[PDB]
C-alpha cells in the first residue's frame, strides 16, 4: 500500500474570492503562491465560413 | 398533325459516353469561368 507521513496531504479548502483565500492563509501563518484565473477568451464563430468562396476556412467535408 | 406516333425515339441509340461526348462538344460555347484567386481552398 501507499503510505504517507504528513497530515495535510488531503486538505483542500474552497473560497469564493482570491482575497478571502489570501486572508485565510495569512492569518493561519502559511506562505502562499497565487495564480490568476485563466478565463478563455471569447471566440468568433461563424457557420457560413465553412463554405467560403475564396478563403481557406472552407471545409472539405461535413 | 397526328398524335398516333411516338416522337421520342432518339434515346434508343444512346451509348455509354453520349452525355460526356455532348459535354465535350459544348465545351467550346461556354463563357470563361470566374476565379476565386487561388488554385484550391488548400492553397
Amino acid at each position: 500500500w501507499s503510505s504517507t507521513a504528513d497530515p495535510l496531504s488531503n486538505l483542500v479548502l474552497t473560497f469564493s474570492t482570491k482575497e478571502d483565500a489570501v486572508a485565510f492563509a495569512e492569518k493561519n501563518g502559511w506562505s502562499f503562491d497565487v495564480e490568476e484565473r485563466k478565463v478563455p477568451k471569447p471566440k468568433s464563430k461563424s457557420y457560413g465560413a465553412n463554405f467560403s468562396w475564396n478563403k481557406r476556412t472552407r471545409v472539405s467535408t461535413k | 398533325f397526328d398524335n398516333s406516333t411516338y416522337r421520342n425515339l432518339q434515346h434508343h441509340e444512346y451509348s455509354t459516353y453520349t452525355f460526356l461526348d455532348l459535354n465535350v462538344e459544348l465545351s467550346k460555347f461556354r463563357m470563361p469561368q470566374p476565379s476565386s484567386g487561388r488554385q484550391s481552398p488548400r492553397h
